[PDB]
RNA sequence: UGCUCGGCGCCGGCCCGAAGCGUUUACUUUGAAAAAA
RNA sequence: UGGUGACUCUAGAUAACCUCGGGCCGAUCGCACGCCCGGCGGCGACGACCCAUUCGAACGUCUGCCCUAUCAACUUUCGAUGGUAGUCGCCGUGCCUACCAUGGUGACCACGGGUGACGGGGAAUCAGGGUUCGAUUCCGGAGAGGGAGCCUGAGAAACGGCUACCACAUCCAAGGAAGGCAGCAGGCGCGCAAAUUACCCACUCCCGACCCGGGGAGGUAGUGACGAAAAAUAACAAUACAGGACUCUUUCGAGGCCCUGUAAUUGGAAUGAGUCCACUUUAAAUCCUUUAACGAGGAUCCAUUGGAGGGCAAGUCUGGUGCCAGCAGCCGCGGUAAUUCCAGCUCCAAUAGCGUAUA
RNA sequence: UACCUGGUUGAUCCUGCCAGUAGCAUAUGCUUGUCUCAAAGAUUAAGCCAUGCAUGUCUAAGUACGCACGGCCGGUACAGUGAAACUGCGAAUGGCUCAUUAAAUCAGUUAUGGUUCCUUUGGUCGCUCGACUUGGAUAACUGUGGUAAUUCU
């Protein structure tokens, strides 16, 4: 090509998007942002999939642009604005909030939060910054560059920021015995304690998490990301708790829920 | 004679309505049109039978069963303001032009064949 | 680049040997007591009959104890269970390589019907059936090669539009009393 | 397979965990990353 | 100060430079309007040198490509090999300059040639192992007659941008102007071979100053036996008649109720194609489904396509020409008795499908 | 379904090929009632094209003295709708084809610590020690023309 593309095909979409094939020949390419193009929902196909508030594309900017929707407490006005990992969406008129995590497969489920615990976002950092009068930068994963951190702050710890104000409240250290979970690769949406790193110079590092059941596994050191100081989580758990049941025993509750609803 | 039952009931503030499916059962008769089941839902959900919009009633094999999509609405400016410009004409509450594409290429072509004020005279 | 599918296969398989005296011997023999059009039916029950059969034997190819044998082994067992053509005593994987053509075709709708006593022949079940009499738990069906479940078994009836389960008089009825009050009168 | 740091326990000391080293290939087994249809 | 496995990294200090074709340090625009005693105030929109992030692009490392020896040596100061210093480039490097030694690859197939070669994800066949194809909806690459050069823009050697050549080619008062359907329809050529100069932005997205405008991107309809799936041409009795099933008359005869099957006697149980009202679908219709009134007795509302010596299902039937006409994938049939030719009767094969030629 | 059959001889056993058998996708021939899908100028000519269409764009927030409409008490300019034109944006996306290309393209894995990046998001934007608003040009418009024609001037 001669520049930058624009459009995308149906099928050439992420399957977390985990949309239809017959219903149309062109995808929601998402706009610009933070996030990587792979791994963000962005808001349409969330509206009018996973709440079926809307039917068409022009509703979904009925609903859209008249100030209603508050993505991380501010206002988005884009149909295409990819909102990522671990973003808030805000419903002011009908009254509840959700939080984009990862349910237990690998795709993106909708939880509703209470609106107290909907006032801080955890981010991970991903490299340290010293700016040019020796001003400590502190770059997280979503572009979120936060001024004077702490001096603690190592290259692979989490955050918890506060909305409306942009400040630093707490972190968790990324060390041997806390509770983490995996974004990205073919693992994804478990949860689990880390339990030994090693280190691998000029490659990839892996590391080794076991499940609350002892299912241990291994993820790359990039598809990391924790939430919990201990086993103690931080934020809400989904239903399952990503816990990754094989196929036997799901199979076996879905023909005992379907005893037990009659 | 005629009964109807609907389910996947669901309100929201965000659109200012309601939306719902509707399952119409007419045993031994033909598919029944869209007043009918329009005056019915209006007498059943105590609103008046101007802001209720129904499309897309298929019938199954046999004839026995009928499902549909509907909704109401809350006033008639909220229904004139975010709804689909064809279901309103079919309403008769709005009127589009006559005109098809074709004539209108060639006029567009023939504006912006000729610059300046000239382009409104040779459109005729 | 359009929004379509292009996704079809093949139901019925071709014979190596055109002719053949045995062969064509008991599938006319089938043809004949199950009542069947042709014998591409028969061909496309051979052909699922194969594909059940080379799923088991590439399922008996693999080990005891893994757990994608026990899986689809259930799910297979289960099927052929719903079905209703499997007998529920027979709970093991290595039956499957145990029943023939007319098996399948005794969970036919069109059998069914026959057997059901509500039809007189074979060939007039068919009928019956092709021409919108029957229905399937208030669901008219109005094709013979119907796979009937074992629990849909205890409601097959007639359809309540049709003359003989109750409704209007059909089409000649009405023209033979209307010839009849022509001539009376 | 062994040789400078500190951990599960006891009164300068026994064990456990090690910064760092712990001779080469093919082979086999387990993991990650591995576009969708 | 801080980090990598590792900087000539980031940051810090000192001395200067800082391009008039010039780096920044706001001479911009709306809404609601106020407090204190002319200043002081919220919510936005636009623009901006910088960093990081996002879509990327670009040059690189390792491994993997069809045939051919009637292609065994190839490349070299008209740079092929490396070193030093430079020009240009957004960086890295013979990419290119000035100087140095002759280097580098090859029987583990270089170099040369052909390809009816875009590559891959894949498709057909298939016990296992394999063979063939992949223009074709997804990803990437190349081009808009073929070479060459360039402006603008962040991103183009762009062609629904420009410039010059040749080939082709439009108009003309003859001095001069205007061209690129390997886009959507359509025409000619070509060939055995491939469709409407239709409707709509309503669904899926894209672009813009942006609910509001546009889009032959796409969606809808028609043509369509490429191909795939379901599935009509009939069912039900008494008698026109041959026998088996349980018991006898040595043997013919009988009860024969389930009978079983075939021929244009009789009246019914019927529903479907089509003719059509309506409803529904739809931007608006058409297609499907539902439903009125019609609509079958030789239910003319009529099912063909190839064969009947062997392979290989299926007549030593009838009539005609009689090594002629012809049939026959292969054996072989035809000479005035043809189980094969040419026509009627019967029969078998698959069935809305069947036969022939090519890879 | 891990499958064979006829043919050299007066008769037999073999190597061997020929011909039958099934699928696949191209053309063609005969034939044809319902319905759901659906390929379709690629093989020869990346040959030539007449026509019509395929890329345009305004909000409460860049310029409004076109009476083209239009509100009043006109008097501290501009109520408002607004064609046209200046300005910024995109036109480098999408669509068609396989001619050239044999370690070229492409696939998996790696690096930019050897570079750039429209736009979105976050930060920076009184960090420098020395006007309560400046200047002249062009559109649109009016008027004057030549050409055989042009999105010419």
């Amino acid at each position: 090509a001669r520049g930058p593309k624009k459009h995308l095909k149906r099928v050439a979409a992420p399957k977390h998007w985990m949309l239809d094939k017959l219903t149309g020949v062109f995808a929601p390419r998402p706009s610009t942002g933070p996030h990587k193009l792979r791994e963000c929902l962005p808001l349409i196909i969330f509206l009018r999939n996973r709440l079926k508030y809307a039917l068409t594309g022009d509703e979904v900017k009925k609903i859209c642009m008249q100030r209603f929707i508050k993505i991380d407490g501010k206002v988005r006005t884009d149909i295409t604005y990819p909102a990522g990992f671990m973003d808030v969406i805000s419903i002011d008129k009908t009254g509840e909030n959700f939080r984009l995590i990862y349910d237990t497969k690998g795709r993106f489920a909708v939880h509703r939060i209470t609106p107290e615990e909907a006032k801080y976002k955890l981010c991970k950092v991903r490299k340290i910054f010293v700016g040019t009068k020796g001003i400590p930068h502190l770059v997280t994963h979503d572009a979120r560059t936060i001024r004077y951190p702490d001096p603690l702050i190592k290259v692979n710890d989490t955050i918890q920021i506060d909305l409306e104000t942009g400040k630093i409240t707490d972190f968790i250290k990324f060390d041997t015995g806390n509770l983490c979970m995996v974004t990205g690769g073919a693992n994804l949406g478990r949860i689990g304690v880390i339990t030994n790193r090693e280190r691998h110079p000029g490659s990839f590092d892996v590391v080794h998490v076991k499940d609350a059941n002892g299912n241990s596994f291994a993820t790359r050191l990039s598809n990391i990301f924790v939430i919990g100081k201990g086993n103690k989580p931080w934020i809400s758990l989904p239903r399952g708790k990503g816990i990754r049941l094989t196929i036997a025993e799901e199979r076996d509750k879905r023909l005992a829920a379907k005893q037990s609803s009659g | 004679t005629v009964t109807i039952r609907t389910r996947k009931f669901m309100t929201n503030r965000l659109l200012q309505r309601k939306q719902m499916v509707i399952d119409v059962l007419h045993p031994g008769k033909a598919t029944v049109p869209k007043t009918e089941i329009r005056e019915k839902l209006a007498k059943m959900y105590k609103t008046t039978p101007d802001v209720i919009f129904v499309f897309g009633f298929r019938t199954h094999f046999g004839g026995g069963k009928t499902t549909g999509f509907g909704m109401i609405y809350d006033s008639l400016d909220y229904a004139k303001k975010n709804e689909p410009k064809h279901r309103l004409a079919r309403h008769g509450l709005y009127e589009k032009k006559k005109t098809s594409r074709k004539q209108r290429k060639e006029r567009k072509n023939r504006m912006k064949k000729v610059r300046g004020t000239a382009k409104a005279n040779v459109g005729a | 680049p359009v929004a379509r599918s292009w996704v079809c296969r093949k139901t019925y398989v071709t014979p190596r040997r055109p002719f053949e005296k045995s062969r064509l011997d008991q599938e006319l023999k089938l043809i004949g007591e199950y009542g069947l059009r042709n014998k591409r039916e028969v061909w496309r029950v051979k052909f699922t009959l194969a594909k059940i059969r080379k799923a088991a034997r590439e399922l008996l190819t693999l080990d005891e104890k893994d757990p994608r044998r026990l899986f689809e082994g259930n799910a297979l067992l289960r099927r052929l269970v719903r079905i209703g053509v499997l007998d529920e005593g027979k709970m093991k994987l290595d039956y499957i390589l145990g029943l023939k053509i007319e098996d399948f075709l005794e969970r036919r709708l069109q059998t069914q019907v026959f057997k059901l006593g509500l039809a007189k022949s074979i060939h007039h079940a068919r009928v019956l059936i092709r021409q919108r009499h029957i229905r399937v738990r208030k669901q008219v069906v109005n094709i013979p090669s119907f796979i009937v479940r074992l629990d849909s078994q205890k409601h097959i009836d007639f359809s309540l539009r049709s003359p003989y389960g109750g409704g209007r008089p059909g089409r000649v009825k009405r023209k033979n009393a209307k010839k009849g009050q022509g001539g009376a009168g």
